[PDB]
C-alpha cells in the first residue's frame, strides 16, 4: 500500500509498474487521465498569464444596495437628495434608508468633499453625484476615479 | 532570484537524502542523491524506504509545479 | 579525519559571522526618494550622508509584520549559536552519537531558516542588491555544506561503532 | 480633459517554503522513530 | 484553442455598431425614431442613419 | 460600397507516413540479415 | 492449432472482400452541389437519381494525382491477393519457413498500405464518410490481427523445427 500510494504520486508527477497487463489498463489509462489533466491546468495557466486582466466586480446602484462595505452618499442640500428622499424605487428608497442613518454620515457639503472622499476612502466609498460633473472629474488627476 | 531558489531547494533536497541515509541505499553517496536532483528538475528510482519517497515525491512536485510555471511565462 | 573538525569550525564562524555582517548593513543599495543603501533596518544616503528608520512596515498585517522585524534570520542566527556551541561542546565529553546528530540536524534546518528568512524578503520587498546580502545568502550555502561534512563526520563515527562491534 | 513580461517568484515561492518545511519535519518524524523505536527495541533486546 | 477563446468577449457601443457591418441594425418605421435619425447631426447618429 | 479553432492532420501525417515507410524497410532489412546472414 | 487456419482464412476474405466493397461505393455521402454519395471515382444523387465522373482532380499535380486513380487502395488489393495466394499455397508444399512468413509480411505491410492511402483520401478530400469507407479501415484493422495470428503460426512453427532439433 505504501509502495502503491508512492507509484501514485510519483505516477501523477512527470519506475515500472506493469506485470498483469490487467493492471497495464489501469497504468496507462491512469498516465492518459492526469496527462489530460497537467496539460488542462498547465495551459489554463498560460491563458492566467495572457488573459486575467482585471475587471472592476460591480458597476451598478444595485451592487451599492446589496452592499455594505463600499459607502456611498450624496451632496447636500440639492437634487439628488431630494430624488432620494422621495424616490419609490425599492433600491433607490433603501439606498436611501441606509444612507440617511449611516453613521458618519455619507453626505457632503461640496462636490470637492466628495471627491476628496473617494479619492482617500481606499474605493471604500462612492459618491452619487449628476453625470457631467461626474464625466468631468473623469478628466481630472489623478485619473482615480 | 528565483534561479538562486531553484538552486538552494537542489542543494537542501540532495542533503535530505543523505540524511535519509543516515549496508547502504542507492543515494548512499551525495553525488548519486545531487544527481537525482538534477534529473528531477529536467524531465530514475528514488523508492526504497518510503522514508525518502515522500520528500522526492514532494521534489518532483515541486519542481513540476515550477517548470510548469517557467514554461508557461515562457509561452506568454 | 580531523578535516571533518577543520571545516566544522571554519563553516561555523565563517557563516555565522557572514550571517551577522548580513544583518548589519548592505542589503539593498538602490535609487531612493537620490541613491542610498539600506540593510532591512534603517537606511542612509550618500540630507546626503545622514540615516533614518527606514524598516516602517490579513496580507499586510500577516506578511508585512513577518517581513519586519526580520524574525526568520535572527532565528537563523540563534540556531547556528547552538550550532557552534554544541559542536565545540561535543570537542570533550564523547557521547558518541547523540549530541554530533543533534547539532547537526539544528544546523542544516537552521541554513533551511536562513535561506527561507531571505525569501520572506526578498518576497515582501516589492535597482540592486546589497553585497553583505550575498554574503548572507553565501552563508547559508557554506553552512549547508558544513553540514554535509557534519553528517559525513557522524556516518564516519557510526561506522566505527558498527565496524568495531564484531 | 487632464485624463487624456515578469516572473512572480513570491506565489509559489511560498508553496516552496511549504515543502521545506514539510521537509524537515519528515526528517524529524524519521530520525525520531528511527532512534527511539529502532534504539528502545535494541537495548530492549539486552 | 484555450486562451484565443477566452481572452475574447467584445463590449460594443452605438458607436460599435457604426464601425461594423456584419451585424444589421435598425429603427421602427414611421416614428420619432426614424425622425431623430434622420435630423441627428451626430457623425456616428448621421453615419448609422 | 458592397465590402462594408481545428487541427491539421495532413501536415504531420505525412510524417506518420514516411515513419511507417521507414518501419517496413526496417524490418525488411531486418530479417533479410537474420535469414541472410544467420542461415 | 487449426485456428490458425481458420482465422487466417477468415482474415482473408473478410478484409479482402471488405476492401473490394470499399472500392465499390459508399465512401463519402453528404451535400452536392443537393445531396449525394460518391466512392472516389463517380458520385450519385439522390438530377436527382443520376450518376457522374466525380474524381475530377508541386502540390496539386503531386498530391492530386497521388490521390487520383486511389493509386494506393489498389495496391493494398493486389498485396492481399498475395496474401491469400501465397497462403493457400501455404496450405502443402511444406516449405516450413520461408513462405509462411513471406505471406505475413507482404500482409501486414498490406494492411500499411491500406491504412497509409485511407491517409491520403481523407487527407486529399479537404458532411459526412460512406459506410463501405468504414468497412475499408475496418478490413485493415482485422487484416492487422490476422497478420498478428500469421507470424504468431509462423513462430509457432519455429518452436516446432528448433524444439524438435534436441
Amino acid at each position: 500500500i505504501f509502495n502503491s500510494l508512492w507509484f501514485s504520486l510519483g505516477a501523477f508527477m512527470r519506475d515500472i509498474s506493469p506485470r498483469s497487463l490487467s493492471g497495464r489498463i489501469v497504468g496507462g489509462v491512469w498516465w492518459f487521465f492526469t496527462l489530460i489533466i497537467i496539460s488542462s491546468y498547465t495551459a489554463n495557466l498560460a491563458a492566467f498569464l495572457t488573459v486575467e486582466r482585471m475587471v472592476s466586480p460591480i458597476e451598478s446602484a444595485e451592487d451599492l444596495s446589496k452592499q455594505t462595505e463600499i459607502a456611498y452618499g450624496t451632496l447636500d442640500s440639492g437634487s439628488t437628495k431630494e430624488f432620494f428622499r422621495r424616490s419609490k424605487i425599492a433600491v433607490f428608497d433603501k439606498m436611501w434608508t441606509y444612507m440617511r442613518s449611516a453613521e458618519p454620515s455619507v453626505f457632503v457639503r461640496t462636490t470637492a468633499e466628495g471627491v476628496a472622499r473617494v479619492r482617500k476612502s481606499k474605493g471604500k466609498y462612492a459618491y452619487l453625484l449628476e453625470s457631467t460633473m461626474n464625466e468631468y472629474i473623469e478628466q481630472r488627476k489623478p485619473c482615480d476615479t | 532570484e528565483i534561479w538562486m531558489c531553484i538552486v538552494f531547494a537542489y542543494i537542501g533536497v540532495s542533503v535530505v537524502l543523505f540524511l535519509v541515509s543516515r549496508e547502504s541505499t542507492n543515494e548512499f553517496g551525495i553525488f548519486n542523491s545531487l544527481w537525482f536532483s538534477l534529473g528531477a528538475f529536467m524531465r530514475d528510482i528514488s523508492p526504497r524506504s518510503l522514508s525518502g519517497r515522500i520528500v522526492g515525491g514532494v521534489w518532483w512536485f515541486f519542481t513540476l509545479i515550477i517548470i510548469s510555471s517557467y514554461t508557461a511565462n515562457l509561452a506568454a | 579525519r580531523g578535516v571533518q573538525m577543520l571545516l566544522t569550525t571554519v563553516g561555523a564562524f565563517a557563516a555565522f559571522s557572514l550571517m551577522t555582517i548580513a544583518v548589519g548593513t548592505d542589503y539593498w543599495l538602490y535609487s531612493r526618494g537620490v541613491m542610498t543603501h539600506s540593510g532591512l533596518w534603517r537606511t542612509c544616503c550618500l540630507f546626503k550622508g545622514l540615516c533614518k528608520q527606514i524598516d516602517h512596515f490579513t496580507a499586510e498585517y500577516f506578511l508585512r509584520a513577518v517581513r519586519a522585524s526580520s524574525i526568520f534570520p535572527i532565528l537563523s542566527v540563534i540556531l547556528l549559536f547552538m550550532g557552534g556551541l554544541c559542536i565545540a561542546a561535543s570537542e570533550f565529553y564523547k557521547t558518541r552519537h547523540n549530541i554530533i546528530l543533534s547539532a547537526g540536524i539544528f544546523f542544516v534546518s537552521a541554513g533551511l531558516s536562513n535561506i527561507i528568512g531571505i525569501i520572506v524578503y526578498i518576497s515582501a520587498n516589492a535597482y540592486s542588491y546589497g553585497w553583505s546580502f550575498y554574503f548572507g545568502a553565501l552563508s547559508f550555502i557554506i553552512a549547508e555544506m558544513v553540514g554535509v561534512l557534519a553528517v559525513h563526520m557522524f556516518i564516519d563515527r557510526h561506522k566505527q561503532l558498527r565496524a568495531t562491534a564484531r | 480633459g487632464e485624463c487624456g513580461s515578469a516572473l512572480s517568484l513570491s506565489n509559489v515561492a511560498g508553496v516552496f517554503y511549504i515543502l521545506v518545511g514539510g521537509l524537515g519535519l519528515a526528517m524529524l518524524v524519521a530520525l525520531i522513530e528511527f532512534c527511539y523505536k529502532s534504539r528502545a527495541e535494541a537495548k530492549r533486546m539486552k
